[PDB]
């Protein structure tokens, strides 16, 4: 095979929350184009049972393999790279993007490149003047308040227009002998932050080492917190339309745009402020929009109504409900709390 | 399947027989990420073909007998099916595809015709192993054989042929002129260049460089302008994309017009190529089978707004920009190939037999 | 649309011409037979210039004498050049204070130093710039105007390179450097700061020093006491964008074509470029200094022609050479590149390439000479040979049988050079 | 009055830096405008005087751009104006023998010849539909409003096919072809490297040109004499749309710098790098037709073979004039 698009997941559960699976969404941008087959990678820290909740996984064919808590994604690489026999694309769980991902392959593909990432509008990234091929990036570690940019590169690559705000979107397709060496070294705990500017610095090393990065503005990655999944779904709710659709609901409350699917009983008068109706839900009184989060087991009632207020798994909420953006985590049978926007914690 | 691109634009009534791609929407928008259908060698170079990531005659050759090989030593033999006739029916979509990226030039057709003589000249005797590295074998002795010895010997014959003070004068890129000029000029002779180049793929830098990064005297000029130069230029030594089979050296888009020119006032044309450009088949002018570059590519930024910049919306406007013509043979006085200096109506009767 | 001045500060203050300026400013110096002053004079007044204050404190006698008796002078003319001189100031910086004091302009002029090799039409870049004010009300104070080039053409020696961070959307500078023997850089992160919405670190640009400006330039001059030229001007002002921005604006033309030369290295580069027409209009058969000592013939490969010549026989010209007045050249001879100038007497069998004779030079037989420079009357006896950038200047002679090192400056002083002036390599007093 | 002596300065100081104005028609124009102007505006009582004037502008004016012959015939012309009606009037020296009469004639003489020189696109356009027979394929060249003129208006009662070569030093085909299809013509734009392979499918060959000389020889913008070559070996019939006054009298090889070179930035911009220090670039402007490839001038009187236009020089302007 050409290609052997390894996944990587590194850390109730952290991957699977959303409206639908989430790891299934990398999952299915990969089946989009061709690619039947597909390694991943889990973890222990959560559990050593990712995969023990991705049996029932709707796609045709995959490949999973679980590894210890704190590895970084150099580190996980390195370990799976027996089962690695070809070039790698690498990518990243809490990815939900429409990329027209022919397009990022085409650039490895046609240059015969090394390193085609993926970006999308601290980091300081040094692109070309064409608009693709990226000759500096470094963050505010290797450097107090300037950025020393070697006089070799200005002098044969002159415009070299920079970017700051570019939001990675951490898909990485490698070549081979990238991760041979990634294999022999072992002073790189992270490719995004150690071997790509890695690479990046030695691309002047004849047989060099090409490196590109596509741009564009269509979406993003889930980062890491557990807020940009608000408006990961708030735009799901659009996106993933275009391929709610069957569920289990009671087709008379007055709401549209959140989390429609089945696995919870609500009622009437209620509306959906592009709020999280996940697993279990339970609402059966007269409650409205809340533009929040309410996980697995989910039971509110009595004018239920909150604003960006996180209730996670296990939630009980009742006694006058005023919730406003104050994060209440699992074993939530939380009533009497007149919820502020304040600093609270889960 | 393996799709086939739109074309782009409204062509010329003349060419309604010919295709007219866009260098911006590549193929593989509408493929399969892992190389499914067409092997990851073919899917790279159809893709960088399609991009104008490879120019020359030689260049494409190479990039496609590279590409070949690792076709081969990749190759998986079907179940029960022979190699003789299981690998030539796998390579014609291939071929399809590429065609359908750019337009495959006579050098890679006849790279493509030898390659399938030599596939079907295999038998059952011979194991998976040992016949793929026969073919990967003879495609690096054709490889060396025929563009690389080639191009020695067309120098060592273009070298006797090049005296003293004579502002020998060429067309664009290309690899054996290079090769020629850079050569007789490390055996002594002070001669002088004078390049002439085109729009809109100005192919005339590349050799510019690979000239003045090597010595001798240039002196850049465009094509219309040719007129100008040839009173004191002495000889014409023009690349050759294509010999054809009454002798009509079929070139990039301008060696017809230089050649013409050149014999008005009187100043001796060369074409120098390597035997393996004879392309078997024949024609008259450069209407019957061409290419076309991405018309869109014509406007040029002279002023400060381009005057093609919409393009498509002015109804009759029409474009174009051929990418082949011919200079018959009449025009043509030399082809110089490793059989020595042959005239350039005995191209059919020795680059054949 | 008031009229538009121009600052011409026409003497370069930084010596870097010894021990040749020594004898007449660089602002007067020949480089293709015609003075650098009146290069910068044509071009300003190419682009449609009302007054051209020009400014000079060294020998500007014979400054102001040459330009008495220039196309410039008669007051038929457009550009009324209205020279004032004075002895103090030596620097930009004391020039604008000039400016200051005598309150000259009013608005829009260009602070184009002395020796300025362009045909720049700035109407686009002026009209834009005023723009720029109209829109934001003044807080735009000058607009450089670079040239796209790339950092290895021979009119960027290894001392002129510039580094700009500069905007994109409205191209306004950021941070800019020179190059003087660095192989890194160093961006303080307060562009981005600001609006790191897009940057580009550009250095294919190549300064040409036509900076338009504004009343407020000559405001910021004076405040600031310490300034010294306009390189440090910039990168004094680059520094504090939140006391009173002022941002300066940088520009681009890549098709027309600008230089100002400071070395006779990049001196070289801009004659032996302008023999090659890559200024025009201002070539030199144009014959825009309208005298009849140095109108000229065009010919193949650009070999010039003046009047009575009378080359010798059996001579070649190869390319870009510049034949001057009654410049007899004996049989047998050959010259490349060369510019030759009013007046000279080459023998027979000579050689020169890239070489250069200013007037009433006298080279003489078997002498090879090779990208040299050979300013007025510096006579050559027989059997010399010279080696590159081998300038000798102001009357001195070089004796038979007499070869020169590689860089060989020698002059008449004994002191500015590194010979002395006499019939003779060593021993010349 | 100095006002005379501030314009012919700026004409010539524009003439210098760079065409002013563009149109060659309104150039002509202009240049008849300063002549009136010096026969207005001077001290001469003569006639001897007065063309000793009027060499005086003219060797500066042909000498300022030796490829604007434009007003370089123009002059050449009100000199033959001046000729005729002196000699008319009192008749080889010419005297003072009368006045301000004189001036009232060649006020009106050149009043007349102006009228004639602004009226000329129509004249020639009025004879295109004799020539564009319907369904040829037209092949121009470059940029020149009267074969613009010409063509968008013969199609006005016919239908043909119209290639255009865009002139490769600078573009200007492309603005001629834009201007030709929005009168929809069916043109097509082209490179003009590819003049001999798309000349065999080409009907007949309507060229402009800057100026003709006096062996019928032209010097037209650049590429054109191979266009003409091409067009003759293919033996199709050339169209030189030149009015009358695109007619300068010198003869091919008796002029220096027949060309014009520009800055060699447009054929290899200065972007490039350090191989522009050993290469001589070349960018001829005007290329120097001769008289044997062209076939039919077409000019404000009608068709005319070359054979015709030395004639036209002992019509037009005195035998001791050309070298103004």
């Amino acid at each position: 095979m050409e290609f052997q698009a390894v996944v990587m997941a590194v850390g109730k559960p952290l991957l699977p929350v959303g409206n639908k699976p989430l790891i299934w969404y990398p999952l299915n941008l990969l089946e989009r184009v061709g690619f039947e087959e597909v390694i991943v990678v889990t973890t222990r820290d959560v559990q050593k049972a990712l995969c023990a909740e991705f049996k029932m996984k709707m796609k045709p064919d995959i490949v999973c393999i679980p590894d210890d808590a704190d590895m970084g994604t150099a580190d996980s690489l390195r370990y799976i790279y027996p089962k690695l026999k070809t070039d790698v694309l690498v990518l990243s769980c809490d990815l939900i993007t429409d990329v027209a991902l022919h397009e990022v392959v085409d650039l490895f593909r046609a240059y015969d490149a090394s390193l085609a990432m993926l970006m999308r509008k601290r980091d300081f990234i040094g692109v070309d003047s064409t608009g693709k091929r990226l000759l500096f990036m470094a963050n505010e570690a290797d450097l107090d308040e300037e950025l020393v940019i070697k006089g070799s590169i200005l002098q044969k690559h002159p415009r070299i227009r920079f970017h700051t705000g570019l939001v990675d979107a951490h898909l990485y397709c490698l070549k081979k002998y990238i991760v041979d060496f990634l294999m022999e070294n072992g002073s790189i705990t992270s490719i995004r932050s150690e071997l790509i500017p890695y690479l990046v610095r030695k691309q002047f090393s004849l047989k060099s080492l090409d490196i590109y990065s596509f741009i564009k503005e269509a979406n993003t990655l889930n980062l890491a917190p557990y807020d940009a999944c608000w408006n990961a779904c708030r735009g799901d709710r659009w996106e993933d339309l275009s391929r709610s659709s069957a569920q289990i609901v009671s087709k008379h409350l007055v709401g549209v745009d959140s989390l429609i699917g089945p696995e919870t009983q609500i009622g009437e008068k209620s509306s959906i402020k592009r709020s999280v109706i996940g697993s279990s839900c339970l609402i059966k009184d007269r409650v409205t929009i809340t533009n929040c989060l309410l996980m697995n087991s989910v039971t509110v009632e009595e004018g239920s109504n909150i604003q960006g207020s996180v209730i996670c798994n296990n939630a009980v909420i009742e006694k006058g409900a005023d919730i406003k953006d104050c994060l209440i985590g699992s074993g939530q049978r939380i009533e009497a709390k007149a919820k502020r926007v304040n600093e609270v914690i889960v | 399947q393996v799709p086939t691109r739109k074309d782009y634009g409204s062509k010329v009534s003349l060419f309604s027989h010919l295709p007219q791609y866009s260098r911006q929407n590549s193929l593989t928008q509408f493929m399969s990420i892992p190389s499914s259908v067409i092997h990851p060698a073919m899917v790279r170079l159809g893709l960088q073909y399609s991009q104008g990531l490879v120019s020359g005659s030689n260049a494409r050759c190479i990039a496609l007998l590279r590409a070949l090989q690792q076709v081969i030593q990749d190759y998986t033999t079907p179940p029960n099916e022979e190699l003789s006739r299981d690998l030539v029916n796998k390579l014609k979509p291939y071929m399809s595809f590429l065609t359908q990226c750019r337009p495959l030039s006579a050098s890679m057709h006849n790279a493509i015709k030898f390659l399938n003589k030599e596939i079907t000249s295999v038998g059952s005797s011979k194991r998976e192993e040992e016949a793929k590295s026969e073919l990967r074998a003879a495609i690096d002795r054709y490889v060396q054989e025929k563009i690389v010895l080639a191009a020695q010997a067309i120098s060592r014959f273009a070298y006797q042929k090049i005296s003293n003070g004579d502002v020998i004068l060429v067309y664009g890129c290309s690899s054996l002129v290079s090769r020629i000029l850079q050569e007789a000029w490390t055996e002594g002779r002070r001669f002088r260049v004078v390049v002439v180049d085109s729009r809109p793929w100005l192919e005339g830098r590349h050799t510019l460089r690979s000239l003045v990064h090597a010595g001798v005297p240039a002196s850049y000029l465009l094509i219309p302008a040719a007129s100008y130069v040839l009173p004191e230029v002495s000889k014409v030594l023009l690349g050759a994309h294509a010999l054809l089979a009454n002798g009509s050296v079929m070139s990039r888009v301008g060696t017809a017009q230089l050649a013409l020119v050149a014999r008005a006032h009187n100043v001796p044309v060369l074409v120098c190529c390597e035997t393996y450009k004879f392309c078997e088949r024949v024609q008259t002018d450069a209407f019957v089978s061409n290419e076309l570059d991405d018309p869109d590519d014509l406007q040029c930024k002279r002023g400060e707004h381009v005057a093609l910049a919409n393009w498509q919306n002015h109804a009759s406007l029409r474009l174009l920009n051929l990418v082949y013509d011919v200079t018959p043979p009449e025009l043509v006085d030399l082809v110089i190939t490793e059989l020595g200096m042959i005239p350039c109506s005995s191209v059919p009767v020795v680059l054949r037999v | 649309p008031p009229p538009l001045q121009a600052v011409l500060v026409a003497d370069s203050f930084d010596r870097r011409f010894f021990p040749i300026s020594k004898d007449q400013p660089r602002v007067l110096l020949p480089l293709a037979n015609v003075a650098l002053i009146d290069y910068t004079l044509e071009f300003l007044t190419a682009t449609g210039v009302q007054e051209t204050f020009v400014f000079c404190c060294w020998k500007a006698a014979q400054i102001k004498e040459h330009l008495l008796k220039s196309k410039w002078c008669r007051p038929t003319s457009l550009n009324v050049v209205r020279i004032i001189t004075s002895e103090l100031y030596r620097s930009l910086g004391d020039v604008l204070r000039d400016v200051d004091a005598k309150a000259l302009v009013r608005s829009d002029f260009l602070l184009v130093y002395g020796d300025v090799i362009s045909n720049i039409n700035i109407t686009r870049a002026l009209e834009e710039h005023r723009l720029r004010r109209k829109l934001e009300k003044n807080v735009s104070v000058m607009t450089m105007i670079f040239k796209e080039s790339s950092p290895s053409h021979p009119t960027r020696c290894h001392e002129d390179n510039v580094v700009v961070a500069v905007d994109s959307t409205t191209n306004r500078v950021l941070h800019f450097q020179k190059t003087q023997g660095l192989r890194r850089f160093a961006f303080p992160l307060s562009l981005f700061q600001g609006s790191s919405d897009g940057v580009e670190v550009r250095y294919d640009l190549l300064d040409c020093h036509i900076s338009i400006c504004s009343p407020q330039v000559a405001q910021l001059f004076t405040d600031n006491f310490d300034y010294q030229t306009r390189d440090d001007f910039v990168r004094g002002l680059l520094v504090n964008e939140e006391i009173l921005g002022n941002q300066i604006h940088m520009h681009v033309t890549a098709k027309e074509y600008g230089a100002r030369v400071s070395n006779l290295h990049m001196y070289s580069a801009v004659c032996a470029d302008v023999i090659r027409r890559w200024v025009y209009p201002l070539t030199p058969e144009a014959n825009f200094t309208d005298s009849t000592t140095q109108s000229c013939t065009h010919s193949r490969h650009n070999i010039y022609r003046g009047p009575e010549v009378s080359l010798g026989h059996g001579s070649i010209l190869e390319e870009n050479v510049l034949l001057g007045s009654g410049t007899v050249i004996g049989s047998n001879c050959f010259i490349t590149n060369s510019v030759i100038g009013p007046g000279c007497h080459i023998g027979d069998n000579v050689v020169l390439d890239q070489t250069y004779l200013w007037q009433g030079v006298r080279v003489a037989a078997g002498a090879q000479i090779h990208q040299s420079l050979l300013c007025d009357n510096a006579e050559v006896k027989e059997r010399v040979t010279l080696k590159p950038r081998s300038v000798l200047t102001s009357q001195v002679v070089v004796g038979p049988n007499i070869t020169l090192p590689e860089g060989s400056v020698i002059s008449l002083h004994p002191p500015d050079a590194e010979e002395d002036e006499d019939d003779g390599e060593f021993s010349d007093d | 009055g100095s006002e005379l002596s501030e314009r012919i300065e700026s004409f010539v100081e524009t003439l210098k830096r760079g065409g002013g104005p563009r149109s060659s028609e309104e150039m002509a124009r202009e240049t008849l405008g300063l002549l009136r102007q010096i026969i207005t505006d001077h001290r001469w009582s003569n006639a001897g005087e007065l063309m000793e004037l009027i060499r005086r502008e003219g060797r500066r004016m042909t000498a300022a751009q030796p490829s604007e012959t434009t007003v370089g015939n123009m002059v050449r012309r009100v000199l033959k104006i001046i000729r005729e009606e002196y000699g008319r009037l009192h008749g080889n020296e010419d005297f003072s023998f009368h006045y301000a009469q004189l001036q009232s004639n060649i006020i009106e003489a050149i009043n007349e010849l102006l009228v004639e020189l602004e009226g000329t696109m129509e004249n020639i356009a009025a004879q295109a539909l004799e020539h564009i027979h319907s369904n040829e394929v037209i092949m121009t060249i470059g940029f020149s409003r009267t074969v613009e003129a010409f063509l968008k208006e013969a199609a006005r009662k016919r239908k043909f096919h119209v290639i255009v070569a865009e002139c490769a030093p600078f573009c200007q085909g492309h603005e001629m072809a834009v201007n030709l299809s929005k009168a929809g013509i069916e043109t097509t734009v082209m490179t003009d490297a590819a003049i001999f392979a798309v000349m065999s499918r080409v009907n007949k060959v309507i060229i402009g040109t800057k100026t003709i000389l006096a062996n019928g020889a032209l010097r037209a913008v650049t590429g054109t004499h191979t266009l003409a070559l091409a067009a003759k070996h293919h033996s199709t019939p050339l169209i030189v749309c030149a009015p009358m006054f695109k007619l300068s009298p010198q003869f091919p090889n008796e002029e220096d710098s027949f060309h014009k070179f520009v800055a060699p930035e447009e054929v290899l911009p200065f972007t490039e790098g350090d191989i522009l220090e050993k290469v001589s670039v070349h960018c001829p402007v005007f290329d120097y037709v001769p008289p044997e490839l062209i076939t039919l001038f077409i000019s404000n009187i009608g068709g005319n073979a070359p054979s015709y236009i030395y004639r036209l020089m002992s019509e037009l302007y005195h035998p001791d004039d050309h070298v103004l």
